[PDB]
């Protein structure tokens, strides 16, 4: 589950 | 054609134009041949990108024009032998012919093949250094041909012809890699110029072009040029988003850490998962996938740290890093374990977001 | 259990089990490899139920003997990751520890004493084979023969023991072609004269990365078990009839035409190149090929005149090139009747009869 | 097409 | 000096530079490559009077310019041990130090100013070469040609320029067979004189590693250079007077034969497995083979040729090969007067006058 | 005779035999491939009185069942010409015919029954090897022997049979490093408790080539001869007595350091670019490699760092790269041991948890 960077 | 006598140049010219190629009923399918002198010129083009290609000939009886199924004109020239092959109009009809072989295609009217572009550059440079393909090489793979956001479906190129920069830039939204070209002669109407060129296109410039090329772009295609190519795509229309801005300007602790010992100790918990928790101690880095990988790797030159940091990462991610480099160490700076960390050389640096837990 | 094994050897062993996983369900015992340490030996041993491999490395020291089971897929997932050293395999628990120096490994086990026993059968027949003619037969017949056919016996490779004539016959088809053999000077001891085994397609491949000379074949209508010195190996068989193969092929044939099988071999891929059928026309002193508004021909001279007064025939291309390269001679001879009517090819030993094309 | 040889 | 550049970029530069080193005699500046970095790149020189070549490989950092000399053989022998990663090279003092991560080298230069200049000639001829029938020429005539020949003028190929015709002659022979080609179509800037160089052979090889097609060829009557974006290349040119080959090409042939150069090329392997030298012997529809204790083979010619009685002929194999490699026809010609006289070999660009054997 | 053979099968016999001819000699039979058809089996063998090979391939067809010879260098130059299709072979009076084809060879024959025997033994020593451990060995312990060595028994390699303890020792020496080891559990079927076969280098590079497992091994003192379902290799052994290595190995070592094989290849696969001699230096946490005087002004250095640390007073040690390379080439484990007594005294290496290695240091 990863976070969003942009 | 119109009767030329040829070599297995041809199979070559043949296999790097199918990926240019669509349908066979459509003329997209089709390879435009034209003998002008000494040289057969191929074409092969489907709206979005083309590419024009050359061979010598081995005898040129009869120059003129034509066209053939690009797929079948390469499945038949790869069964004959390394002998010379003669390629003939006849009417409508592509005649191949070697030694008792004889073959037969269909052509399509060779004035509706369409014409490659002829733009206005707002922007051009002359690529010398093989950096700017370098960098396309290692950016690539950040970049997904599929994207959600339509301009990040490419590689941004930023010309500043001001400063003389050009900026590569790719991202997914999970990790963004990017790195600034110094001293480029950037002939431009405007100042700022940006072009998102896509990843479909990105992969065949890996194959064609190294050094020594022309780039020139109009803000709807772009067009790269040799000695032996001429190669256009579309851009991707849209604006790419300001990757500056999303740079951290300050980071909490920065760590000297070998690039091989990372990398091999990454693909090997990677055979059992692909997130990895990474603890940074003093002396030692520790990675970790009922189920167990573990490995450790020992840092002679002690980190400034007190307590351990623990830090979750996609390690195919981590690996293209890692790749991007070609120092023999690598510099990681965080902040948070939750927050974005950046990796680079002791010219491509890789910001990425972690993983939890 | 507490041994060191050579990360090569394991690798390669382990490779060799995968094919008899059944890796889709991780649940399952059939998605383990069996582990035994006896004396000097790491046994391994993989099953779904329709194939099974025995298999053995040596081992580099066995401090304890023992047993144990892993996931095949994961288990070669990891040593492929490792360093080519020796490995430290130890149970602990219900877990798998595998380590080389500071990488380490758990995985869980199932008990091994679940894992299902290779089969002991009663042969009906066994042979000893030291020659390569069966394995090279298989080779040359299993293109011939396909996995998912609509007749459930026609998806595999016969074997037909003839006791009396010492004769075993080694059949495959697609209904389209046929390609036989028949290995005379067998010993076959069995306890019906007549006695067919079916091998599947899947189980035949198997055997053709695992077995080449010196194995026995036994089976008991049921299964089927070859083992060699490394293998033992089991099959169950295709339940079925296979049918009569020899009431298919023609007794006689009109016309024997010698010909030369790398000119056709040749001219058969050039023509390939543009359609999978090729009309063939053999003349006197040419044969000619063309593809079935484009065209593909060629033509291959024939100095040797045939007995003709023109022949048309027309064929699948791939069909005939796999006819082809089951002939280890230079030249090879076609047996045809009529244009419509099978035709038979052979070596100037397998022999391919194939339906054309009309 | 191809007829069965059975 | 201060720069870092790639491992690979640095390895493979050296590799092309070691055939122009003394390497011979350490105690010789001809035995350094000459070390140069101005901006972002270094340049790298090797040369030994006879041969030299300029290379350049772009710095990934360029801290510091400067010029260095080290020995070729060894600094290419500790590139090759170091990883692919980037390697820093740095002057101290007389020193050149060689640095990745942990490892340092440290070798001793010469007096940079001492390694001598490359030479800058005043072009009688010059070309410019963009289409790859020059290099062509050279790779197919160069087997010809033997670096060690009684005659000292026979140890190279020969360019002939005729300004006045737009023609460059490419000709190589050792006194047996004499291979040519003429390429039409050449802007020759010199005078309105013809003008001839010799290339050593030794040059010839180095050639066909670094040039194919966008290169210039100058040359004064000494030296001869050859220059494209990667490359200045020097080669001293061999100070002889070919001999004119125009003058033993004989003017008609009694006979020409259209045959089959893959059939030959089989046929003559196969002979040369037993004997250097063949008997060739052709009949109306078919060609035989026999070495010169026993090796035949035949090929059939299906377009039957012109002749009554047989025609014998000895050829030395590895010739008739090396002739018939030359030709990208399918179909070659071989033209013949008596079977003693020598005989032509051409296509149906480069043609080869051969000595029979009796 | 005549048969007929697949191309591939009969290259591939040929190929192995050739370094079983005398082929200096083409006068000689001992330059010659004996051929010889029983059955549905072309069986040929080479031989030039110190080694031999027999070898087989199975035929296509035997039609004819017979004898002959051909000069096996000639032989290997013709079929590996033709085509991968079968090949006939066949007598014509005192010629072979090679046949495929339009193409065919004639060569002469010697007359076959002057073509020398294989040699039966009598073995005074005999065991069946299934483990690979005895040809692993040989693959390890081969490079540290030398083919012309001034000691004529040294030039092999040592088979040590005892018997009495079921153990067979593998033992390789050049003076400067003596590699050895001892396999355990052997079935030594022997009249003699104790015996020594010596086998010289030639011999013991075509064991690699044609054996690993399943084989036998006979001996009587003067050949030994080496046998599986495809071969039967013989080879005269080296007369001599090999030293007592037992005697000349260290019972005890001041020290022991246990270190990571790898890095220390690399390291001295780095140094080695410059001088084939290294000095090594182990400090408590770390280990250093620096070549050794060169051409006064060359230097290569590289380090690496041990975690485990060492327990010692510095210890420097001179050492041949190459020796060292090829020692630790030996090992299967991931690190190895070091023990060594005073620097200018013999080390050994050997695994972590086979082969072991005594080296002889240099001095500075």
């Amino acid at each position: 589950f990863i976070r969003s960077l942009f | 054609m119109k009767i030329s006598v040829s070599k297995n140049d041809l199979e070559n010219a043949l296999r790097y134009l199918q990926a240019f190629l669509d349908d066979a009923s459509s003329i997209a399918s089709h390879i435009h041949l034209e003998v002008i002198k000494e040289k057969l010129f191929l074409k092969a083009s489907d709206s979005d990108i083309g590419l024009k290609s050359y061979i010598f000939t081995q005898s040129s009886d009869k120059e003129g024009v034509g066209t053939i199924n690009g797929k079948k004109f390469l499945d038949i020239i790869s069964c004959l032998k390394d002998s010379n092959i003669i390629l003939e109009t006849k009417d409508d009809s592509l005649a191949i012919k070697q030694n008792k072989s004889s073959f037969k295609l269909p052509m399509f009217d060779a004035d509706e093949f369409p014409e490659f572009p002829v733009i206005d550059p707002k922007v051009s440079i002359e690529v010398n250094a093989p950096f700017l393909v370098d960098a396309f090489k290692k950016i690539a793979p950040v970049i997904e041909q599929t994207s959600h956001k339509r301009e990040l479906a490419g590689i941004l190129m930023q010309f500043d012809q001001k400063h003389q920069t050009l900026s590569v830039v790719g991202t997914d939204t999970k990790r963004l890699s990017y790195t600034q070209l110094e001293k480029i002669s950037i002939h431009s109407t405007e100042e700022d110029i940006s072009c998102i060129l896509p990843k479909r296109a990105l992969l065949e410039i890996l194959k064609l072009f190294y050094e020594n090329f022309s780039f020139k772009s109009d803000g709807m295609l772009a067009v790269i040029e040799n000695e032996m190519h001429t190669f256009f795509t579309k851009l991707i229309d849209g604006n790419y988003p300001d990757y500056q801005k999303i740079l951290p300007k300050e980071y909490i602790s920065s760590f000297t850490l070998g690039k091989e010992e990372f990398k091999e100790s990454i693909k090997l918990c990677s055979s059992l998962s692909s997130t990895i928790k990474l603890t940074l101690e003093k002396n030692n880095a520790l990675f970790e996938s009922s189920e167990t990988a573990k490995t450790s790797v020992e840092i002679e030159k002690g980190l400034d740290i007190e307590k351990a940091f623990h830090l979750g990462v996609n390690a195919k991610f981590f690996l293209e890093a890692l790749n991007a480099l070609g120092t023999t160490q690598f510099v990681l700076r965080c902040n948070e374990p939750s927050s974005p960390f950046l990796i680079q050389e002791s010219k491509i640096s890789t910001l990425m977001m972690p993983i939890t837990l």
